[PDB]
């Protein structure tokens, strides 16, 4: 009851990373298709893909801290 | 206006015979009515604009 | 006995007055009365006809009766309570046969084995593969006719929960109002966001499905 | 800004004028080509050309054909084969013409006539949008 | 009257001629008119030249040529991508369109 | 362009019909003026 | 049972941040493809990306309130 | 059993807000690239964005109505 | 077991509304990125948007009728 | 055991109907942007959209049959 | 436990049919927005759509056989 | 418990095949909308279609390896 | 219980690989749409596709680490 439910609590909290990995594929895809239209690659746009791959992983560090809380 | 008043009366009777609980179910409906009055007057000017003119045209 | 018996005639009767009145309006009177009521069918013959024909004049007016009936029946479940959890559910189950029978009239009656021969020969079902035609006969009829009952029942569910949650919140916090007023203020606004939207989209579904049949028939 | 060259043999309306936007019926849809836009070349399509001049104004137009040419730069040149101001274009006619058009379409021969008719219909509409 | 220094070597590798050159002053439509069918032909940028007298003054013009980009090809290649989308349609359908534009123009020049 | 490019119809053909359709259209005062820029002293030879 | 179901129940509510995680990558992705079409970056477009990351992390903040209700 | 399964079952209904949060990033993202092609900002486009997010968070408010009915 | 499993059995059927939640955002979002190409907004496109939103709330009318069956 | 985990087995089978609901919007939303390029409405694209609605709701039928299997 | 958790293990294996159902919507949507560009209806684009819906429900038949292994 | 949890754990890793089956629907979709742009159908695009469906089915064959390991 | 819940928790973490799988398809799909727009296939755009498969498999290796920690 006490020792068991903490193992089945950090397991369902790892299913919150299913957005941080797919959303990073959405932002880095829109920067992959965005740079095709050109020409601001070494400035402006690829400097906005770092600001997008962080806000997506921001719910990937907030979710990861809950799975690290239920374990230790 | 008279038709609307008749329609409301019928509804109140329908509630009286089939009512579960007095107050909260009422509170939900009553705010539903009250919003409609002020809204309805604005819609009614539109309703008025259409129709008697559409009747006259055809 | 009385309760269920009283309900069905009442739903019939509310649809009846409009349908009697319009035939009458064609020369008298009109005074205030006939010309106030004549609009009801002017809004029907205005709004719905923008999609119709399409499938032709022949089938048009037959379907428009049901489209109006469905929307008007849901409106008569809006206000009355208690009503949603029992009476509206019995009416959803009483409207269930008409919705299943609606595909039969032209589809299954003339061709049960392959009603998609009237509905949609080439499209969703693959005409090259008779196997997929029979599989997708469920996704295009057998299930959508069950979903049309669930269609009105989802309006029933969302309308019900507004009432139940309201009731329970004012019962939990019987303060008069007080804090329950904040939640209850939202629960009211939900009636427009839920019922008034979903009720319209409901008779749009009956419109579109009954078009796709008779348009390819 | 885009020095928007808005033209027809009829007229050059904006003659590389520092315009904020022109809304242009390209063939699929349009776009409201905004002030200096990327190169892309689009061939028009009748619609209305609405020249949101930088100024606050937008001037209205009907366009029938040509190409607008969206240079990389600020030069945008709508060279509409036909570029007209709506002033010169009669809604009434358009409609009537449309009446006809639609009438004609029915006996229009082949996609090319139909097309034509349609071009015209579309056109008639395409004035009609605005007009 | 241009068809003189050309008209004696062919009569066949001519494709067209316009007549009523000027007259009621020649125009755009025509340019298109003459533009359209013209397209139908087997030489497309075996690079045309368009030779006309580009005016300088009402009295001098300079007998011109310009080159006829009927590439929709090498123009497909290159810095045309930048015309981030464009289609060998719309391309051509500008090439087309410009054929009249110019045509009118040259004609006028 | 499928409603004209279908098979054939130049951007000109198209255009011209468009334009033609403009020529077809137009208000009145204004309406005289159209044909002026058209194929008119159009007299095509190859001669 | 009383300390068990609230420890495995707080883990299932952390699967509501998978929506806000990928929902943040899309709103910042369409702003990367939008500013690629140029040029109203500061104001209008990138000022709306804040209005699109706020309505998406509102369901995230609504989901992180549920997992903290069974944890404290 | 009657109170334990009411705490771990109100957590599984909090995963239904994963659609309202990822859908909101699609209803605003397709409005960012929508006004990028422009120009009808106020009215038409952003007006259709409000009637879309209301039909996106409706599956979040009804899912938080089945969540709070299992704990209260 | 009988009444206990009816509570964590309509809660897992409530996470099926995440498909209808983001599906309504993908449908209405495409209509916002469609009328931006213009101009067939009145009928044709927005009328088809009521056919796509009904066919997306159809799965929402079959998933909410499942959780309401394990309740009463 | 026999009557218990059959109720929590039908609920997770109803979560497999979250692909059909978001599949219905992404198939009838690409056709809401197809007729925006025009003009194959009631011709090719809207005909294939029904052949796209059937291929996605069948993966909802093959999942609702598993939910009906663990219910009767 | 033995004759119980396999009935709630076939429910979790039927959640893998949320990718074969939402993968068909992504496939039979881009072949509706791609045919809008035209005119490769037969032999090319829809022929590749048969090979697109072949590697989409291949993860679903592999997910329908995983649930079939936890039943028969 | 010792025999019960392996069955419930094999189905839970079979829900990780919902990401590979939709990632194949996006890669083959953007190749179906990547061939309509023309003309290098053979090589370049459809040659990288199997190269994009290899890294996306790599998450499925690793997930169905963790589902089979709890079964054998 | 303690040797049981480790198997019903390590499996739920494999459902976090749903974002890594659908993120690999989206980042590569828009790379297949970006290289369909031409021409910098050799470096610049497909080089960034490697920088998009890495920032998307990182939310799949961190999720596979938590599943391996609850199994060994």
């Amino acid at each position: 009851i006490d020792t068991a439910a903490k193992f089945i609590g950090a397991g369902a909290a790892t299913v919150g990373v299913a957005g941080s990995g797919a959303g990073i594929g959405t932002v880095f895809g829109s920067l992959i298709i965005g740079y095709a239209r050109n020409p601001s690659l070494k400035q402006q746009l690829f400097s906005y893909a770092i600001l997008g791959f962080a806000l997506s992983e921001a719910m990937g560090l907030f979710c990861l801290m809950v799975a690290f809380l239920i374990l230790f | 206006p008279y038709v609307l008043g008749t329609g409301l009366i019928l509804y109140l009777l329908s509630k009286e015979i089939y009512v579960i609980t007095p107050e909260t179910f009422s509170a939900i409906s009553t705010i539903g009515f009250l919003v409609y009055i002020v809204k309805k007057y604005g819609a009614s000017v539109g309703e008025f604009a259409d129709k008697l003119n559409e009747q006259k045209i055809a | 006995i009385t309760p269920v018996i009283l309900g069905l005639p009442l739903v019939t009767l509310i649809v009846l007055f409009p349908s009697l009145l319009f035939p009458t309006s064609n020369r008298l009177v009109s005074n205030r009365f006939v010309t106030l009521q004549q609009w009801m069918l002017q809004l029907v013959s205005k709004q719905m006809m923008s999609i119709h024909n399409s499938k032709g004049q022949t089938w048009t007016l037959m379907l428009m009766s049901l489209i109006l009936f469905i929307g008007s029946t849901n409106l008569l479940g809006l206000l009355p309570h208690s009503f949603t959890p029992t009476t509206q559910l019995s009416m959803n189950l009483g409207m269930a046969i008409p919705l299943w029978a609606g595909a039969v009239i032209t589809g299954f009656r003339n061709k049960t084995k392959a009603s998609l021969a009237h509905f949609l020969p080439q499209g969703t079902p693959t005409p090259l593969i008779p196997m997929l035609v029979i599989i997708e006969t469920i996704s295009l009829f057998i299930q959508p006719m069950a979903l049309a009952v669930r269609l009105t029942a989802n309006i029933t569910a969302g309308h019900l929960l507004i009432h139940l949650i309201g009731g329970a919140t004012l019962a939990l916090m019987s303060i008069s109002t007080t804090t329950a007023l904040i939640t209850f203020t939202i629960l009211i606004l939900l009636t427009i966001l839920e019922f008034a939207v979903a009720m319209i989209q409901a008779y749009v579904f009956t419109l579109l499905v009954s078009l796709y049949l008779h348009d390819n028939t | 800004q885009m020095s928007f060259t808005f033209a027809s043999p009829t007229q050059v309306f904006f003659n590389s004028a520092n315009v904020r936007q022109v809304d242009v019926p390209t063939q699929t849809g349009a776009f409201g080509i905004l002030a200096a836009h990327v190169p892309t070349l689009q061939v028009l399509r009748p619609g209305l050309v609405v020249v949101h001049a930088e100024d606050g104004t937008t001037s209205k137009y009907f366009v029938s054909s040509g190409s607008v040419t969206v240079n990389a730069d600020s030069s945008v040149q709508l060279l509409a084969e036909e570029a007209v101001t709506l002033d010169m274009l009669d809604l009434g006619a358009a409609k009537a013409n449309l009446e006809k058009a639609q009438s004609e379409l029915l006996g229009a021969a082949d996609e090319a006539t139909r097309a034509e008719i349609q071009i015209r219909i579309e056109a008639n509409e395409a004035l009609v949008k605005a007009l | 009257k241009i068809r003189s220094i050309l008209h004696r070597t062919h009569s066949d590798q001519f494709l067209v001629t316009f007549k009523e050159v000027g007259r009621r002053p020649p125009t755009f439509g025509d340019a298109s008119v003459i533009a359209l069918e013209l397209l139908n032909s087997g030489y497309e940028f075996d690079e045309g030249s368009i030779i006309f007298n580009r005016f300088r003054s009402v009295i001098s013009y300079k007998t011109e040529e310009k080159p006829i980009f009927s590439l929709d090809t090498i123009s497909s290649a290159e810095s045309m991508s930048i015309y981030d989308d464009i289609d060998a349609d719309v391309l051509r359908n500008y090439q087309e369109y410009s054929l009249a534009n110019i045509i009118y123009y040259s004609l006028k020049e | 362009v499928a409603y004209w490019r279908q098979a054939g119809l130049s951007y000109i053909r198209y255009s011209q019909i468009c334009a033609k359709a403009v020529r077809d259209a137009l208000k009145t005062e204004f309406k005289a003026n159209a044909m002026k820029t058209s194929g008119s002293t159009i007299k095509i030879v190859k001669v």
